């Protein structure tokens, strides 16, 4: 609304590299599937 | 069975809190002898000598941490 | 203990907080 | 009325239920007022002192001890009767 | 010692006299006064009773009620030894 | 038992992580006057302090990281403060913050050092000067040692807290025991004495935690 | 300033101690013989 | 333009309970009434076992006494040293 | 008995983790000292300091690794 | 074989305080040599080895709170 | 049978790497003395600083060699 | 089996006279190069050497009492 | 069984490397040390480095041959 | 089955004497430091270096009388 | 069954000989920084060193002699 305005020129401008939070995302979900098979073999 | 296992691994993992009574034995020894070399600065040398100590109890706390996770 | 995969709320929220809240009451400020 | 609630008759309680549309205001509204009738009496002022923030944190306090009482009356009670 | 001085002599002093007025088995010459304060209890009981009254005035009734509640606990601790 | 605390993502029947990870924010209001009172002056002053010492060694580039840097500083020493009370929660005890806080940033020092300055940030690996004619053998060594970071700048974190907060509850156990058998208040002292080092170590970690990352930052910058 | 209070309060609260005194020594009365059997059945 | 703040906030007893309650209960309690309220509540809680003694407990007296030792023997130091940076800016502006 | 040498052998692999201790103390320590003597090259201290800190943390998190490896 | 097993357990882990028995001596001998070259400034200087004393000698009751810990 | 002694080898033998970090952080602290006295002649200081970290990091990674190859 | 899980702690507990002997040596060289510095001070210097080796011996047989007394 | 006894006697045996590993890291410190202090003498100073290097290597190899006649 | 006891409680009890032949080394070094800046007062350096060699070596000397009084 | 123990302490034994190792370094290294100062001073600190050299590796061969002992 019009918190997007405050901080614009930070997302768009040095945050572009830190944004890069697939790595994270990619590992967790994969340590989940792996946790959810070990669980399910019982 | 597993007990007597548990205990005794748990007996020998506490073994590794030597290295960091070394090490901050080590630190403030260095700290008398630096200040002793001018009485000024002492502020600046202890901030030194603190943030040495903290980051050998760092180093060296997470030992027992295994020793607990072998009892329980 | 730690280590009971229900790990994506705590990221979540963590990530809201730093990247919004701090940021915003943080730049109000001056020097 | 519209008077404040420590303020209505005991009679008229029904009546400021009808009264109590936009007390709330979104339910938001009324959390508005309320943060901003502490914080503008025990904090905004020349010179406060250390009961600003002592009345937070013992709250907080309360509000964890409410949360852990399961476990606790279940086996740390000492006696029985 | 000093401490006693400012606080054990104030206590059999100002709290004595704050505390003995306030804190003493009634004279029997009352109980007709709370007999005729049930009386004023009962005119309500039957009708008006709240009569749209003021929320504060039920709020310092229910607190004396409660520190009239916590008596019966401590007897119990009396007798428990 | 002991282990309970930590296993405990504050149960209710919904959870309140949320709510407990976003409560410290409600200490830190913001300014709207030019003279304020006494409560925002001090935490300006410390702010202001603690930014000079810091950010004054990156040219320029650095210098727009100042903002993210002091709110993650801020905001770790708050969390870690605000747990010493009796029947708190840290949510810096668990794992998974710890994790994904580190490698975000430290992803973003890596491939923010090879976009713009690739044949220095590749020059890096091999040490400065000619190191005799042991070349392959250490260049194995500091490209594995480049991927340690983040494991250890998270294991620490989560390590020591923890072993604080055993040390307390057990000590805690201790002096409750020995009152039915003997009088010994040796325990209460050494549970007092202790408690000003747990309340004292926190904010190193704090200051080492963001010092690493500063230092990391500088050297692809 | 001390202010004298409702007499009417002030014999309702010793009235309340002696009944208190009064239930707490029955019920440890009745209680005492009923907790050392259940020990000793427990044995 | 906003107009000055107040001098004062409010008066609180103990550090934690405010003036607003012992007024309350003024006339019918009296001057002590609310005081005995109180200790009969803590008498109360701990006879029926709904607070339990644990280890935490000691840990919590430690943790709190800590924090008055600190606020008791540093508190108006504090105080004056956040007065004197306001003192400090007006100076400045006004020269 | 199999899981019970697992863990006996996990508790007794953790103990050579007090070499970064002493290791930690040291470099430390010389850096106070250092400094003290020549109160003018901070940064290639620091520097200096910072790189020995980070060099010698492999070996302990490599062996607490290892535990932790044999141990599952 | 339960106390028995508990017994070596126990006596195996009341070696970590034999590290607390290096920094101590670590200690008092900078301060010796710290103190001959400037002979004045002797009360601050005792205090610091005073300090880095206590805090080795906690470091090791550490652990032997923990073998305390081990045997019940 | 045979599955544990494998365990307890490797358990024990992982310890030899401990004093890597011992050396590792004196000659850190080496460079950093000597760096201060003669700052023009930092550029043949490190060859010798490198040449001995590597020594001592060569002979951990040997000791560790040996555990994996007795764990196998 | 009790008797064979005895003598292996009361074996273990006794390398804990290590850091002792290492503190032992530290102090006595200390003094030495103090005293080389700096003949004046010698009764203060030989007075507190004397404080720092019994200091660290008394801690260093606390090991040998629990050996014993875990024996008996 | 006997491989138990092999496993474990290898396992403990391999352990003696430690002191190798440190004696290397003095060495080399004192030797940076030394030629900062002094120039122009570095045959000599690298002479007295190499003596000690091979002494250390060598008490390491005595341990490793132990180790390989406990195995086979 | 005690006799596997005694023999592996034996083994265990002898490495205590590592502290003393560590410590040995230190005392003999800081004797070279100390008589290098001042030659002429060579003949007092002496007592001292060898109270404390005698010292570590009764320290030593402890240790394997209590691994032959356990073997015996 | 009393063979496997015969191994294990024999393995075990071994461990102690570490402190030799630590020690000969620092006694050579000592001679290198000794040597910095008054160089033509070298005959009386060579044979220093050689007697603390001497005594280091008796201590270390007087540890080791007990496992051939018990072996056999």
């Amino acid at each position: 609304q019009f918190q997007f305005t405050g901080i614009k020129k930070y997302f768009n401008s040095y945050t572009l590299t830190g944004r890069m939070n697939c790595v994270l995302a990619t590992y967790g979900g994969i340590a989940l599937l792996v946790l959810y098979f070990k669980l399910r073999s019982k | 069975i597993d007990t007597a296992a548990k205990f005794i691994g748990a007996g020998a993992a506490t073994v590794g809190v030597a290295g960091s009574g070394a090490g901050i034995g080590t630190v403030f020894g260095s700290l008398i002898i630096g200040y002793a070399r001018n009485p000024s600065l002492k502020q600046q040398l202890f901030s030194y000598a603190i943030l040495g100590f903290a980051l050998s109890e760092a180093m060296g706390l997470f030992c027992l941490m295994v020793a607990f996770l072998i009892l329980f | 203990q730690l280590d009971t995969s229900t790990w994506f709320i705590t990221i979540t929220s963590m990530i809201m907080t730093l990247f919004i809240l701090f940021q915003l009451k943080i730049s109000n400020y001056s020097y | 009325k519209d008077r404040r609630l420590l303020e209505v008759k005991l009679g008229e309680l029904p009546s400021w239920i009808l009264m109590r549309d936009f007390t709330p205001s979104g339910i938001a509204g009324a959390f508005q007022r309320g943060y901003y009738r502490y914080y503008n009496k025990y904090v905004n002022v020349k010179k406060g002192s250390v009961a600003g923030l002592s009345m937070v944190l013992a709250a907080y306090v309360v509000f964890n001890y409410c949360r852990s009482y399961k476990e606790l009356k279940h086996e740390r009670l000492r006696k029985y009767h | 010692v000093n401490a006693a001085v400012t606080y054990s002599k104030p206590r059999l002093a100002t709290f004595w006299h704050y505390a003995k007025v306030e804190l003493v088995p009634p004279t029997p010459a009352e109980i007709p006064t709370a007999i005729q304060s049930l009386k004023k209890i009962v005119n309500s009981a039957q009708t008006g009773s709240f009569k749209q009254l003021t929320v504060k005035e039920a709020l310092l009734n229910g607190l004396v009620a409660t520190e009239v509640l916590m008596w019966f606990y401590v007897g119990e601790i009396i007798a428990r030894a | 038992n002991l282990f309970a605390s930590f296993i405990a993502p504050t149960m209710m029947g919904l959870p309140i992580v949320t709510l407990i990870i976003m409560f410290p924010s409600l200490l830190f209001p913001t300014p709207k006057r030019l003279i304020n009172n006494r409560t925002i002056s001090i935490q300006q002053w410390l702010i202001q302090l603690t930014s000079k010492q810091m950010m004054a060694i990156h040219n320029q580039k650095g210098q727009t990281w100042s903002l993210m840097l002091m709110s993650l500083i801020m905001f770790i020493g708050s969390t870690n403060i605000l747990g010493l009370l009796p029947h708190s929660f840290t949510p810096t005890t668990q794992l998974s913050m710890n994790l994904g806080m580190a490698i975000p940033l430290w992803s973003a020092t890596v491939f923010t050092g090879f976009r713009y300055k690739t044949k220095t940030s590749l020059a890096h690996f091999l040490p400065q000067g000619t190191p005799a004619l042991l070349i392959p053998m250490l260049v194995i060594i500091e490209t594995i040692s480049l991927f340690i970071q983040p494991v250890a700048l998270a294991v620490r974190l989560t390590a020591n807290i923890t072993a604080g907060h055993l040390l307390i509850h057990l000590i805690g156990g201790a002096t409750l025991a020995l009152l039915n058998i003997n009088t010994m208040t040796a325990f209460i002292t050494f549970t007092i004495l202790i408690l000003l080092t747990i309340l004292e170590f926190a904010v190193a970690l704090i200051q080492a935690y963001v010092f690493t990352l500063l230092v990391s930052l500088y050297l692809h910058d | 300033p001390p202010v004298q209070v409702s007499p009417l309060i002030k014999l309702g609260r010793y009235s309340a101690l002696f009944l208190g005194v009064a239930y707490g020594a029955k019920r440890y009365n009745y209680l005492k013989p009923r907790a050392e059997e259940e020990r000793r059945i427990a044995a | 333009p906003v107009p000055p703040l107040p001098e004062h906030g409010g008066k609180v007893r103990l550090g934690l309970i405010p003036e607003e309650f012992f007024q309350f209960l003024y006339p019918k309690t009296g001057v002590t009434g609310p005081y005995v309220l109180g200790t009969g509540l803590i008498l109360y809680l701990l006879s029926k076992e709904i607070y339990v003694i644990t280890a935490e407990t000691f840990s919590a007296i430690s943790t709190i006494g800590v924090l008055v030792y600190i606020v008791k023997k540093y508190g108006a130091s504090i105080g004056a040293f956040a007065d004197k940076l306001n003192e400090q800016k007006i100076a400045q502006l006004e020269e």
